[PDB]
């Protein structure tokens, strides 16, 4: 047989699916592991039959188990499911979003203090700036990237972006499509404003003293046209 | 900029004032404080915060963290708050706001995210200390994966393996057996500490055991828990700063409960299965829990009190102790009264610890679920604690978490190293998804490394595909396990080079400050009272008021999560 | 699924139960491991249905398999069975005594040399003594415990119990209920009679020389009233 | 029981809400919190608290303090509060409530008063951290007793002795001179750190000095503070994590102030005598103080600004620099503007540190008095700070204490060891009587031992009889001075066994985290502004508003306390 360690895993998953099937046939509402194994075994079966595409299965398995076919809170506990199976074209990953239909019960439920919005970067002075991606390809810029050092494809008043970053949620990026024009909101960088790296236009404190040197380096390197 | 509350919570997890449901229980944890600066939160990923010269510093710093647990919701006796956790040199380096002071506001000075920092996203996760199971019968090495899979990182107790002595008692008796077990311990990821035979009316035999590496002694009735034994054992423990654990004289052969208490003479002692179904003076052993010097714990089978608790015991006692089928009952009248009271005593902070009694009248991977099932049961029966401030169960949560984290650590003299989420302590932490809190952990960190975690298909394109099951990680393997695991010993053994002498490669640390730990020393479970048992009705009384609870027909953190 | 190592064990036990069920359906007499797995799977099934109590199952499973449903000697080989299962109130231990009905075949049978009784503690002089448990709680006393040092609740002529133990089988205990009066049979302790420990009333050889000292300590500590 | 407020304060010192006048100044310190339990306060003496089995424990504990400072009023950037201070192993073990948990309520767990604990009555006393003087010219070993007698425990700077180079600059130049001085340091009670010659346009010569043990470099105009020198020096300092101190080009020979600032290139640098009378670009060196990367200090002669400050300088400059009597003035028009502004800049938190310039245009035993004289002067002129909350000067006090304690420690990379009254730090503390605060200390503790104190007649029946004068204590003598004193070195030197190689018996510790300390890193003195000087009027401007102060006709902590 030459059973690989991954094949040995799949036997257990498949057997768990078979036990879950038996319990559903008995009329029992399936729990979290039973529900996952029941859907996993279906995917593994269809893959072996090699008549359905990954695309077909991803669609077919949404709400494969209905809210009344599982215990309360099971649907919300499993927002997505992933199962690798061998298809005629090889092993492919079947990714299902909402495999089990949710209900009103939620384990690990978060109840907010207030529905009021969170004021991020509070008290920082906003700078409105028009930017144009004159490049042939779209690009994104992160929340903490030194805006002044962004891809030379971006056309904007760089002097006004010196020592500033995007006033967007931490970890988010702003997209500027090829040819697209946008109004960005910039705020001054926190801490000491010791900008080291990126495009190396600054590599030091973003003070007035470093500004002329930084603008000259930006012009020389093609960021300022 | 103004961010929608739902979007903030999805991205970074809950903030100040938000309430989190613990698993499928009716317990609500409220975020007491958030240590972040809104807009400066760390996020890992493509185009995110933790990047060269942005959230990640380019400036060298002596406090560059080895690991950062971003946007964690800490649940500990120290508080229920939101913070970034910084690990360095396998210890909790800092708790607060991590990042780069060069580009960010409000960064905790000793929480530098740099080139050498690894990232772990804790946004929307609950971070707790690793559990300490102070009632382990070292019967089977297979208990260790089961324990880790249930958030337990440290195990105190004793054994030799599947032999009658161990099967019954947490005892690794004598020098040779202690040396053998301490050397066997090298294999595992679990932190260990061994107890020797305390059942002796002779000094020499007790001293030999402490010097052999024992972290204390277990006095167990199977070797005769007589008043002479109790006194001799405590005398040696006092001399050597080690803990004593006790399973009292069930049959009241040499005396009643008061005779045992008298023999102890106000000296520090850890009272296992205080309720008495697991063993001890019938029917009044529970009365010991009211005493200041008595450090009491509970074993998993009697917590919570369910409709099947009594039925299960009236047979489970016969398989463990190997009793005649001629024996039918006494336990049928005695047991309901004390099992019920025990749950309320936990809620009152009278019983300070929860333990397992693993494969010897108790379950290895049940300490954590059963503690939260009891917390939930009481909340459901008695309602929100009067002690609570606001629409939350923070006080109850803190009372219950202390039972399996800090309080066992205080009892065994390891509170300076482990037991809680505090700066300076060893990084033995557990990451939980709130929907699975108390039932199924995500990641187990020991000594700053991931040692055990839930993991999907080994071949798979991502770590999520089925079957997702618990597996050993890098920190549990090779010579890295010697860097992440601790073998606790007595100060005498430690100071006399037990590590070198036994050729132990694991971290060897001494247990210290066992002798002067009273009820007053515990966290959220310092309650002392006059506990009495009616010798006719078997009802339990706390300062003259009937102490009881109703049996549960169903429990939380059970049926929704398990296949079998 | 987050399968714990204990859940992985239970799948094997359950599958073994399913194979055993198939073999019984084929009309095959089940062997020792098949019989255990067949009963175990039934218990695991009933627990999941969550309609039966542990008490109900313990009773239901006595002679669950009949002597003709198993191979000879199987019942005798399995005098008791234990299986932990998750019930709606959590994991509980189902303990069954005589799960498989025995037949007259016995593997590992012990055949006695004689049916005549074994004279334990032969040649030792018996001392009959009246004891009363004046205490509010019942107590037991072991075969090798120094009777003289028993719980002060017991009322008896302690002088007569000095250097003696119960003439009962080794390992057995004698029960004296709260208020109960019994006639005990005491025999002198074996070997040197070097009694060290228990209540520390003696801590030395139980000779005539130590007796007065021992009786005074017993009186002083409240054993002798 | 009800105790009269006056009687409580006499017995235990001030409690929450009480205000203490600092010396004869108009500065009032308010007790923010008291860590005691009323009725459980520790008192030492016959029939008092600290006695066997009472306030002093009979129960052995791993945290038994070596020393207890009972009922201390801590004045530190960390807060102005009332607490017991516990010393163990020459470090601040704990701050809170000390005593015996066996007999007392509310005892801080790691603050055990036991058999091995010494007692020091702090009731009614102010306890502060030992001062750090970061501008020492190692000219005379006689500066050390003068410094200690004024609450200074650590001294950074340089020298060889009474030679022209040292007389002018804080520089111990080259390997041989550095080794000689580090070996000379063994003699003293004072913590030391030496700076080498930073005035080099060649790498090798700078590297040799760091490897020889230097904690940094001093760039001084006497050896030419050219832009080439500034760049080369900072480059090596950045490589070796050491601090750079600067005395700028007074005569603007190679460039103006902006040319110097440009050469620095936003790199961390300690700017000595920022006002400019002590030296630096005339008339605009003060303009550097507005910059984020510039860590500025003041020297004692210009603080506070008095009616004799200008007159004293127009001659003190001629004795130090050895100038012709043909030179009359320029300093008469330039100096009033910057000397006046300097005092206000201190009050605004623009100038972060105060230093001495000892026997080289500044006084050794004047750092502490002069800081408080300036604090008092400003309070008297500008009134209570707007930043203050309540009828107190707590914020101003915290701003000023940081100038000679924490801020010099942060600058020089020793903040992890010394600088403040915090758990884990070395026990370098000063005990003050409130009537003599800032002018005359009572006891100087270094590494948990008393090293220097005010002491009366050596023959006398008690320690109080006259003449009471400052004397060296046991911690300053024998081999105990090696246990209480630190010689700070670079990491390179430390890691390469400088201690062993030079046969230094003193505690040798490395300076770390110097390169990334900006203005934002300081405590209560993080102010950045656009500082400008009118080149015609010599008036100083902070963001366009005239920055000035009036000269004092009399100062606090002076005439009432000194004979000469
Ligand atoms: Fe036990
Ligand atoms: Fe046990
Ligand atoms: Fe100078
Ligand atoms: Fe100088």
């Amino acid at each position: 047989m030459k059973l690989t360690p991954k094949e040995q895993e799949k036997f257990l998953l498949y057997y768990a699916g078979e036990v879950a099937r038996k319990r559903k046939e008995e009329g029992l509402k399936l729990n979290q592991p039973e529900a996952i194994a029941y859907i996993s075994a279906h995917i593994m079966d269809e893959a072996r039959r090699g008549k359905k595409t990954v695309a077909q299965l991803m669609e077919e398995c949404v709400h494969f188990l209905k809210k009344d076919e599982v215990m309360p809170g099971v649907g919300n506990m499993v927002p997505d499911l992933g199962v690798e199976a061998n298809f005629p074209d090889g092993t492919k990953l079947v990714t299902v979003n909402w495999p089990i239909e949710p209900d009103d019960f939620k384990a690990g439920e978060i109840k907010f203090a207030s529905d009021k919005d969170i004021e991020l970067n509070a008290g920082k002075e906003i700078t409105e700036l028009k930017v144009t991606n004159k490049g042939p390809k779209s690009l994104h810029v992160g929340s903490h990237f030194h805006f002044f050092e962004a891809n030379r494809a971006l056309e904007f008043d760089r002097e006004k972006a010196y020592g500033k970053r995007l006033d967007i949620p931490s970890g988010n990026t702003l997209r500027i499509g090829a040819g697209e024009t946008k109004t960005v909101h910039l705020i001054p960088i926190g801490g000491s404003k010791k900008i080291i790296g990126m495009n190396g236009l600054l590599n030091g404190i973003a003070d007035d003293l470093h500004k002329q040197k930084a603008l000259e380096k930006a012009k020389h390197h093609g960021f300022i046209k | 900029m103004k961010m929608k509350r739902q979007e903030y919570v999805n991205t970074y997890g809950p903030t100040t004032g938000d309430k989190v449901r613990l698993g499928d229980t009716d317990l609500w944890a409220e975020v007491e404080h958030d240590y972040t600066v809104y807009g400066e939160e760390l996020k890992f990923g493509a185009g995110k915060t933790i990047r060269e010269g942005m959230g990640q510093s380019n400036s060298p710093d002596e406090n560059t963290l080895d690991l950062v647990i971003t946007n964690a919701l800490i649940i500990d006796y120290t508080g229920i708050y939101k913070a970034d956790i910084g690990i360095k040199n396998g210890k909790i380096h800092g708790i607060g706001k991590a990042g780069n002071k060069d580009m960010q506001d409000g960064v905790t000075p000793h929480m530098v995210v740099g080139v050498g920092t690894e990232a772990l996203a804790g946004e929307g996760m609950i971070i707790t200390a690793g559990g300490i199971d102070s009632h382990t019968h070292f019967l089977s090495p297979q208990q260790f994966p089961t324990a880790l899979a249930n958030g337990v990182t440290t195990m105190f107790g004793g054994g030799t393996g599947p032999v009658d002595g161990t099967n019954a008692t947490t005892i690794t008796p004598g020098v040779w057996n202690l040396h053998r077990m301490l050397r066997a311990a090298e294999e595992y990821g679990m932190n260990v500490g061994l107890l020797g035979k305390g059942n002796s009316s002779s000094r020499a035999q007790l001293v030999e055991q402490v010097k052999a590496g024992a972290i204390g002694f277990k006095l167990h009735e199977d070797w005769g828990t007589t008043p002479s034994a109790i006194d001799h054992c405590l005398s040696v423990a006092d001399e050597y700063d080690v803990q004593v654990c006790i399973h009292t004289d069930t049959v009241n052969e040499a005396g009643y409960v008061d005779d045992t208490l008298r023999a102890m003479n106000g000296r520090a002692i850890h009272a296992y299965h205080i309720e008495g179904a697991g063993g001890g003076h019938s029917p009044d052993v529970i009365t010991m829990a009211g005493e200041v010097n008595i450090l009491p714990s509970s074993t998993t089978p009697t917590i919570p009190y369910t409709i099947n608790t009594v039925a299960e015991h009236l047979d489970m006692l016969m398989t463990c102790h190997h009793l005649d089928k001629r024996i039918r009952f006494s336990q049928s009248r005695i047991r309901p009264g004390s099992i019920a009271a025990e749950d309320t005593l936990h809620d009152m902070g009278v019983i300070a610890m929860t333990s397992s009694d693993s494969q010897a009248m108790g379950r290895a991977g049940e300490v954590i679920p059963r503690t939260w099932q009891t917390a939930d049961k009481n909340k459901k029966e008695f309602g929100r604690l009067t002690e609570e401030k606001g629409d939350n169960d923070n006080f109850r949560i803190k009372r219950y978490i202390s039972k399996y984290t800090i309080n066992p650590a205080i009892t065994h003299g390891v509170s300076e190293y482990i037991g809680s989420v505090e700066e300076g302590k060893i990084a033995d932490l557990v990451v939980w998804n709130p929907a699975f809190f108390g039932v199924k952990p995500k990641i187990i960190i020991k000594g700053g490394m991931v040692v055990f975690s839930e993991m999907g298909d080994s071949n798979a394109s991502v770590p999520t595909p089925q079957p997702v099951y618990y597996r050993e990680m890098f920190g549990h393997h090779g010579k890295a396990k010697f860097d992440t695991s601790i073998t606790f010993v007595s100060k005498v053994a430690y100071e006399n080079g037990i590590k070198e002498k036994l050729g132990l490669e694991r971290k060897v640390l001494p247990v210290k400050n066992c002798r002067n730990v009273t009820k007053k020393d515990f966290k959220f479970n310092n309650t002392t009272a006059k506990i009495t048992v009616n010798p006719e009705t078997f009802e339990v009384f706390v300062n003259g008021k009937l102490c009881t609870s109703k049996p549960a027909t169903e429990v939380a953190l059970a049926s929704r999560y398990t296949f079998f």
